[PDB]
């Protein structure tokens, strides 16, 4: 089983540097790896490529001279040194094999992606407020994750057990420069007090984790 | 650099009907051999890109025969014989002939469903947030189609403007619906100055606009 796990993402100042670490397992040194990034809401943009045969590296014009792709075959890791970072570099960075044509079948393996955000703002942990259900004014309830930076936060329900009918919305940049989103879940109206609903908010950049019980 | 141009950018297709996306390059993608270095990629909502067609017309492993690619040189076309609900996402064409590799603009495939009126919900601010000097009242529209909707905030029948923001999810891969949340944020002083808080929803699946409301001071 081939698995690509990207790491190194987080917040960095304009002109600062980040070092992305892409790890792999199963079937790595034999294929050319690539980096593909995507600004939030925009399309995919190819960044750089390294070839299996040592170092035969190519870069896009937008990142040429500033980023450096490399690989450590002794640790089975793909690296991307990002120097002189600017605000337009804010994107989720994927490491990918692109096309691997072996035998007569074509395969493709992508990583989960790691978010790089370029800004001078400081890290802030989120406040979690309950959205409790009621009536006389199907039933819905959720959690409001307000005033955090930077992206992302991960929100699950009942430690990931409840998944049907859950809607976590894209974060919205408030006027204060802080993000905000809500995660709601719709349940059949007759199950009031039939189950217990807790939301698990995790904001790794601030090392904050909140478990908020939601009840009417 | 080779410029990859996709057309169209958005493609509404009813399930069971064909879909066709074109990809034009500013230079021939044919090498000295007989392979066209053009790939097609699909990115489903919330997932990483997934390879569909490689080298112009070769179907990748796991891709159903409903997907097919054709073309040579500077004009290629991706075809879906019968689109399904799970085909929601953005389709990109990438060239791998000469460096730098370049992707297209992307084609967002919208699945044309039957009309479904939204379920509107209203959420009052919590007492915990009211202690912080701010109040957030949230309005929820659950599983509707099409995406077009008007959400207006009225406080004591006074239409609000400038203090609300909307957030819409991608089309669901199962029922091809959208969900939308609109948050109205006021300070604790302004929130306590009024009594009736309501969000009014206008949608084509609703004969007349629907309003969910509440009066502050109730649990």
């Amino acid at each position: 089983e081939v698995q690509l796990l990207e790491s190194g993402g987080g917040l960095v100042q304009p002109g600062g540097s980040l070092r992305l670490s892409c790890a792999a397992s199963g079937f790595f040194s034999s294929y050319a790896m690539s980096w593909v990034r995507q600004a939030p809401g925009k399309g995919l943009e190819w960044v750089s490529v390294i070839y299996s045969g040592g170092s035969s590296t190519y870069y896009a014009d937008s990142v040429k001279g500033r980023f450096t792709i490399s690989r450590d075959n002794s640790k089975n890791t793909l690296y991307l040194q990002m120097n002189s970072l600017r605000a337009e570099d804010t994107a989720v960075y994927y490491c990918t094999t692109l096309l691997i044509l072996e035998s007569d079948v074509g395969v493709d393996y992508w990583g989960q992606g790691t978010l790089v955000t370029v800004s001078s703002a400081s890290t802030k942990g989120p406040s979690v407020f309950p959205l409790a259900p009621s009536s006389k004014s199907t039933a819905a309830l959720g959690c409001l994750v307000k005033d955090y930076f930077p992206e992302p936060v991960t929100v699950s329900w009942n430690s990931g057990a409840l998944t049907s009918g859950v809607h976590t919305f894209p974060a919205v940049l408030q006027s204060s420069g802080l993000y905000s989103l809500s995660s709601v879940v719709t349940v059949p109206s007759s199950s009031l007090g039939t189950q217990t609903y807790i939301c698990n908010v995790n904001h790794k950049p601030s090392n904050t984790k909140v478990d908020k019980k939601v009840e009417p | 650099d080779i410029v990859m141009t996709q057309s169209p950018l958005s493609l509404p297709v009813t399930p069971g009907e064909p879909a066709s996306i074109s990809c034009r390059s500013s230079q021939s993608l044919l090498h000295s051999n007989g392979y066209n270095y053009l790939d097609w990629y699909l990115q489903k909502p919330g997932q990483s890109p997934q390879l569909l067609i490689y080298l112009g017309s070769n179907r990748a492993s796991g891709v159903p025969d409903r997907f097919s690619g054709s073309g040579s040189g500077t004009d290629f076309t991706l075809k879906i014989s019968r689109v399904e609900a799970e085909d929601v996402g953005v389709y990109y064409c990438m060239q791998a002939l000469q460096t730098p590799y370049t992707f297209g603009q992307g084609t967002k495939l919208e699945i044309k469903r039957t009309v479904a009126a939204p379920s509107v919900f209203i959420f009052p601010p919590s007492d915990e947030q009211l202690k912080s000097g701010t109040a957030s009242v949230v309005c929820l529209l659950n599983n509707f189609y099409p995406r077009e909707a008007k959400v207006q905030w009225k406080v004591d029948n006074a239409l609000q403007s400038g203090n609300s923001q909307e957030s819409v999810t991608e089309q669901d891969s199962k029922d091809s619906t959208y969900s939308l949340s609109s948050t109205l944020t006021l300070s604790k002083a302004d929130y306590e100055k009024h009594k009736v808080y309501a969000c009014e929803v206008t949608h084509q699946g609703l004969s007349s606009p629907v309003t969910k409301s509440f009066n502050r001071g109730e649990c």
